[PDB]
């Protein structure tokens, strides 16, 4: 299937209580394979997964210098944001970033992705086509001009494309028996009666890895997308997603609905209802 | 693997 | 400035059987800023041993951690989240209902 590589990076300050925390993680689909926190015990790049335990030292001393370069890029740039924004130096404040590359089934690139945060909201991101940006204000049209004077997005570009596609394509080889494996949802209908007129069939997926899925329910094989309660999906801490779907329902009704289910680990689109 | 690069400030 | 909001969800790693172990999961998401004081009670009572997932983020900048415990369901045993937040004037609590 298709493939994704993310790094994560939060930096958040703190007046009064020292300097800003930094935490950083790493991901391939929805698998954790680092994570660096500047207020650990031994702040370093540290493996997650067995599958990238075997690349050496080195590598982790390197990627570990990398972590420590962005948390102290953030601080500075922390600092300037309270200038760009004319903000009190008293607040708290958050800088957000992500980073990576999605890979079809082939390899080949999808998308590359650059994009950074400010208090939660948009400030800059590299557009779709890796050679110009969206700045979300104009404080950070100050910052695209400081980029596209640094020739950033052509740097960018270059790992986008290069690095970060060949390592994605290092690690779901050398991890191929979890990140290349789909666990299908394991499905069932539940049904609660609400009042003496209607009850509700609620449609059930466990156990599935990677996360996207889509469930829906159909009544008389229309889609009830605008009468459907869908929860985010849900870790279920052991490597695998949960989610469920409900449906309102007249009583008497229940065998009229369908729940269909879409996940990458079934070959077809499974179709289930309320059974007893 | 990270991304290196200098000159990356806001 | 613009805040969010935890989305708060209880559940149970497996399909909760009464004397069988499992994990207690309490699932915040949705929340900015990152944050967040999160319990997970026994019978109103805070339970000590409570591991956390590493702080990431959604599409949309808001933050997500997961929040669990090993536990053996019991029919007397209640079970709950308490979230509080920069947003929340006072602890939220969401009760362990092991059919949601
Ligand atoms: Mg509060």
């Amino acid at each position: 299937g298709s493939h994704s590589m993310r790094y994560f990076h939060t930096s958040v300050s703190r007046p009064g209580r020292g300097e800003p925390r930094f935490i950083t993680v790493g991901y391939v689909d929805d698998t954790l394979f680092v994570r660096f926190d500047s207020d650990a015990a031994s702040p370093r790049e540290e493996p997650r997964a067995p599958w990238i335990e075997q690349e050496g030292p080195e590598h982790w001393d390197r990627e570990t210098q990398i972590c420590k370069a962005k948390a102290q890029t953030d601080r500075e740039d922390l600092r300037t944001l309270l200038r760009y924004y004319n903000q009190s130096e008293a607040g708290s404040h958050t800088l957000q970033n992500m980073y990576g590359c999605d890979v079809g089934p082939d390899g080949r690139l999808l998308r590359g992705y650059h994009q950074d945060a400010y208090d939660g909201k948009d400030y800059i991101a590299l557009n779709e086509d890796l050679s110009s940006w969206t700045a979300a204000d104009t404080a950070a049209q100050i910052t695209q001009r400081k980029w596209e004077a640094a020739r950033v997005a052509e740097q960018l570009r270059a790992y986008l494309e290069g690095e970060c596609v060949e390592w994605l394509r290092r690690y779901l080889e050398n991890g191929k028996e979890t990140l290349q494996r789909a666990d299908p949802p394991k499905t069932h209908v539940t049904h609660h009666p609400i009042s003496d007129h209607e009850a509700t069939l609620r449609c059930w997926a466990l156990g599935f890895y990677p996360a996207e899925i889509t469930l829906t329910w159909q009544r008389d094989g229309e889609d009830q997308t605008q009468d459907t309660e869908l929860v985010e999906t849900r870790p279920a801490g052991d490597r695998t997603f949960q989610k469920w779907a409900a449906v309102v329902v007249p009583s008497g009704e229940e065998q009229r609905y369908t729940c269909h289910v879409q996940h990458e680990g079934l070959p077809k689109p499974l179709t289930l209802r309320w059974e007893p | 693997k990270r991304w290196i690069i200098l000159g990356l400030n806001k | 400035m613009i805040q969010r909001t935890p989305k708060i969800q209880v559940y149970s790693r497996h399909p909760a059987e009464n004397g069988k172990s499992n994990f207690l999961n309490c699932y915040v998401s949705g929340f900015h800023p990152s944050d967040i004081e999160v319990d997970l009670l026994k019978n109103g009572e805070r339970i000590e041993k409570v591991e956390h997932s590493d702080l990431s983020f959604s599409k949309d900048w808001s933050f997500y951690l997961l929040y669990y415990t090993e536990f053996t369901p019991t029919e007397k045993d209640e079970y709950a989240c308490r979230v509080n937040h920069v947003t929340l004037s006072q602890p939220k609590i969401v009760k362990w209902d092991r059919d949601m």
